[PDB]
């Protein structure tokens, strides 16, 4: 329940959108108007090294917002960040890969075009 | 017919005499032209 | 009580075209920047309307027992407050639950009861002679009561009993629904500065009191108010002035409409499905 | 509601791979259009290409978009 | 712009059109399961939330089924683009009334 | 029982939610009862006011 | 129940077709042969020449037999007909298309090649 | 369940006529790369027209 600013006219109680959900309810405690948007959003995604190269793996969700990686497709959780460039071979999205560098450990960065 | 059950047939925009003018000019500008009329203007 | 009126010469009633009137919202929830339709009865658009005079120069004087069908449209360009309100029912003999929804110079009243309706009951103003003010005297609405609920009062409304032959300020309409037996009430004041063919402009209307009563009705007619000066003898029978008055009276049809709301959260535009193949066009493509 | 999608829990099954796959073939789409060469070359610092004006295509560093002036025409003329 | 207007509009009225299906009762008693529920008992209300269930799942086939068909589509003319590109932009191309 | 190198969707996150407020307005409405207790003077026992 | 020109053998009552839809019956009065055809074929289209360009619209009807001219593609009325030919910008169907020309109103033509 | 088959039944022509409207897209396409280059010109691409 978010702090709008849009003012409803005073003789309405709810609030759809444009694809017709309810997402703004008035509060009748002292005329606030406050927003709803869902909690859950997305799924889970691991990545994974592969086989005979690695054990451990790296947990990404697709849109929740947060060793931790606040990335752009999500939050990207037990890989790392550095700030150089390689050759990505595991996709992420928006430009992110992940691939498992030098011990060594899963790291995530930029791809190199 | 297949129409009287509201499954009705919607007339084609280019009627088959419209086809075969356009086949009849590209006939024409093929044999008058060669491959200049499909390149810009037609040369003799 | 009430008293009999005397035969007179009146005027037949006119018709009147409408011009993107009857429109309100029909919902409570808030929508911006979304073209909605919804199924629901309203005023066609450019659709002859029936039209009551009120004005004395003459002696014009109608108020028809109209049928009350499912959703009436009541607008009037009320300048001096000549309207006081309306009365509802069936029969109005006493049997059934007559409503009368009146507006008194200090406070609305809404009462629906089993009042001995009379044949054309109406609101007297006399003017005093000591006092240079128009005070209502003459409250002959119905001859008694027996039972009933309801009742509300609300907050004052105040009026102007003083009645002129000027031209119009302000211009008032009103839309009364039964869904269910849920009355409903839509009203918003809107000035303008005109005597007749009212203005293409665009107005919503938004809810003021919401009844829930559930009962009957099929029946309804207006109450007018009339001055008793100097001029006039001040017998109810050929000699009285009504001032100048006009109200329309429409009834609602179900038809799609598709309403236009912005970013502000307020209707513009009632693009209708069923009058026009360019507005069928329109709200087919919701665009 | 869940414990009946266990009698169409394959159907599921389905209508989620074809998502993935659906996804997964719009990315590889990018790859085999602008992804032709993998060496990328820098615009030379000279623009006098024999009289030839390049700057309504090649990009421009007054704007820190890394867009060509058509193609920043192009992005606001979709929605 | 008409080709890349039309990719964009046909997929957010079909997200708006799985979206609207939500408001329907396919030939129930209600649209929301939620309320079957809190007015009726589970043993009894247990066809309605079936019903729910097949169209749900008939109208998730059919967006199934139109988006495979428009990525086809999407897959063709990413096909042609490329080729052209390689062909017209990566040289010269003999074909005539290609490029 | 082997995995290669790439993306894969397993499950889903949901955020279940903890707490629940159900409370419809801010205040109800009241009726003159204070009279009872507030009041200049009361009843006696054999007659009290009911 | 037009006038059919086929006759049936003296011991049958009804009649269907190669789509197995009965349209054609004997009338038990008179021993005469009548053919069924349903009425309502197709929908109904509008014109519009567009946005700030006009404000009239014309109707057209797909596959309806009837200002008001009878086109190969249905009834087409709220459109004159004009004989002469230019480029068609609205499609209608069998090689006539409709367009708002010179007041100015709309008007239908064989398109030009 | 009339109207159920029913709908069953048309969407599952209409999916049918779906696909037909996409191979008969492919070979329009084809048919309109074959008139631009083998009757338009000529074509070097050998075995194609
Ligand atoms: C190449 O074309 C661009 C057009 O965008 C030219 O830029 C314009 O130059 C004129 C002349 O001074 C200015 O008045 C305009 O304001 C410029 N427009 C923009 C968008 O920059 C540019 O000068 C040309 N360059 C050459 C070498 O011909
Ligand atoms: C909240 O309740 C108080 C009474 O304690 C009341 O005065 C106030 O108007 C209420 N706020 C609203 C209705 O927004
Ligand atoms: C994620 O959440 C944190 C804290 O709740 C907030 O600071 C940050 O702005 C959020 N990120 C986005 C993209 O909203
Ligand atoms: C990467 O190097 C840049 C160079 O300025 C620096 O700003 C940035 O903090 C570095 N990132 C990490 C993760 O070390
Ligand atoms: C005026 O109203 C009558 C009755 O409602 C109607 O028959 C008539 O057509 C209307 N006039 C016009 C010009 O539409
Ligand atoms: C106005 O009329 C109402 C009844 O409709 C009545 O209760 C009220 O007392 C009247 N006001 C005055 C000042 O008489
Ligand atoms: C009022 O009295 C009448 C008797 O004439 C009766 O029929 C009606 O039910 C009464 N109304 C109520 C609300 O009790
Ligand atoms: C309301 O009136 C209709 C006819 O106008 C009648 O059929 C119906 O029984 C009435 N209902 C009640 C509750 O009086
Ligand atoms: C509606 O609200 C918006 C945003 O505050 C404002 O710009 C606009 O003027 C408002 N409209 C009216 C009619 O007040
Ligand atoms: C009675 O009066 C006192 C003081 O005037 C006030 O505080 C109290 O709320 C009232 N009501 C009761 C039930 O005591
Ligand atoms: C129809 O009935 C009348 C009277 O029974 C009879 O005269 C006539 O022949 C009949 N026509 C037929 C059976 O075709
Ligand atoms: C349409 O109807 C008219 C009169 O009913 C008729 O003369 C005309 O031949 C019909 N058109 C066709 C195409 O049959
Ligand atoms: C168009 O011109 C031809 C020329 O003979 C004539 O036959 C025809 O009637 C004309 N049509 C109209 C609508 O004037």
């Amino acid at each position: 329940l978010t702090e709008s600013n849009k003012k409803f006219l005073p003789f309405q109680q709810f609030g759809r959108d444009i694809a017709d959900t309810t997402d703004a309810v008035r509060d009748p405690q002292t005329l606030e108007i406050l927003d709803i948007t869902p909690c859950s959003f997305g799924g889970v995604s691991v990545i994974t090294p592969g086989t005979n190269t690695s054990n451990q793996v790296a947990v990404l969700y697709q849109d929740v917002n947060c060793n931790v990686f606040q990335t752009r497709a999500g939050c990207l959780i037990g890989a790392e960040h550095v700030n150089n460039s390689y050759e990505c071979d595991i996709p992420i999205g928006a430009g992110i890969c992940a691939s498992y560098q030098t011990s060594q450990s899963i790291i995530a960065y930029t791809m190199s075009l | 017919a297949q129409k009287f059950n509201g499954l009705t047939v919607l007339p084609p925009l280019l009627t088959d005499e419209m086809i075969a003018q356009y086949t009849s000019a590209l006939l024409a500008g093929t044999i008058t032209s060669g491959w200049t009329f499909g390149a810009g203007p037609a040369l003799q | 009580q009430c008293v009999n009126l005397t035969t007179r010469t009146q005027l037949p009633p006119a018709y009147t075209n409408s011009f993107t009137r009857g429109v309100y919202y029909p919902d409570k929830v808030f929508r911006s920047s979304v073209l909605h339709s919804t199924q629901d009865l309203f005023l066609p658009f450019f659709s002859n309307v029936t039209w009551f005079h009120a004005i004395h120069v003459t002696k014009r004087f109608d108020n028809p027992v109209l049928p009350f069908n499912d959703g009436v449209y009541f607008a009037s360009t009320e300048k001096s407050n000549i309207i006081r309100g309306w009365i509802f029912g069936t029969t109005l003999d006493s049997k059934t639950q007559s409503l009368l929804i009146v507006n008194n110079a200090t406070n609305v009243v809404i009462k629906v009861c089993e009042f001995q309706f009379c044949n054309d009951p109406f609101l007297g103003v006399y003017y005093h002679k000591n006092n240079k003010s128009w005070m209502e005297s003459e409250f002959r609405v119905y001859s008694s009561a027996n039972n009933c609920t309801f009742e509300y009062v609300s907050q004052p409304f105040l009026m102007d009993l003083e009645g002129k032959q000027g031209n119009f300020k302000n211009l008032r309409e009103f839309v009364f629904k039964n869904i269910d037996g849920y009355f409903k009430i839509y009203s918003k004041h809107t000035p303008i500065n005109l005597v007749r063919d009212l203005p293409q402009g665009f107005s919503a209307l938004e809810p003021l009191v919401d009844l829930p009563i559930g009962i009957n009705i099929t029946r309804f007619q207006t109450l007018l108010a009339l001055h008793r000066s100097y001029l006039t003898p001040g017998d109810s029978s050929s000699g009285w002035t009504a001032g100048a008055a006009a109200y329309y009276v429409g009834y609602l049809q179900p038809r799609t409409f598709l309403l236009k709301y912005n970013e502000n959260g307020t209707i513009t535009d009632a693009v209708d499905c069923a009058l026009d193949p360019l507005s069928e066009t329109k709200c087919t493509l919701k665009s | 509601c869940s414990n009946l999608l266990l009698q169409y829990g394959s159907f599921c099954t389905q209508l989620n791979r074809a998502l993935t796959g659906i996804a997964v073939e719009q990315d590889k789409n990018t790859q085999e259009v602008f992804a032709q060469v993998k060496q990328i070359y820098k615009t030379p610092p000279i623009k006098d290409f024999g009289g030839f004006n390049f700057s309504q295509i090649l990009p421009d560093p007054s704007k820190p978009s890394k867009r060509s002036p058509i193609e920043d025409l192009l992005f606001n003329k979709v929605t | 712009l008409g080709k890349l207007q039309d990719v964009v509009n046909q997929n957010a009225q079909a997200l708006n059109t799985l979206v609207k299906q939500l408001s329907s009762n396919f030939g129930a008693i209600s649209s929301v399961l939620n309320d079957i529920l809190s007015r009726l008992d589970p043993p009894e209300a247990e066809v309605q939330i079936d019903r729910l269930i097949t169209g749900r799942l008939q109208s998730l086939q059919t967006y199934v089924t139109q988006q495979l068909i428009r990525a086809a589509e999407i897959r063709a003319s990413a096909n042609l683009a490329a080729t052209k590109m390689s062909e017209c932009v990566l040289g010269q191309s003999k074909r005539v009334d290609f490029c | 029982f082997t995995v290669e190198k790439g993306i894969y969707q397993t499950s889903n996150f949901r955020v279940q939610p903890t707490e629940s407020i159900v409370r419809f307005p801010n205040i109800t409405n009241l009726c003159p009862f204070g009279e009872v207790f507030n009041a200049t003077r009361f009843a006696s026992v054999y007659a009290w006011n009911r």
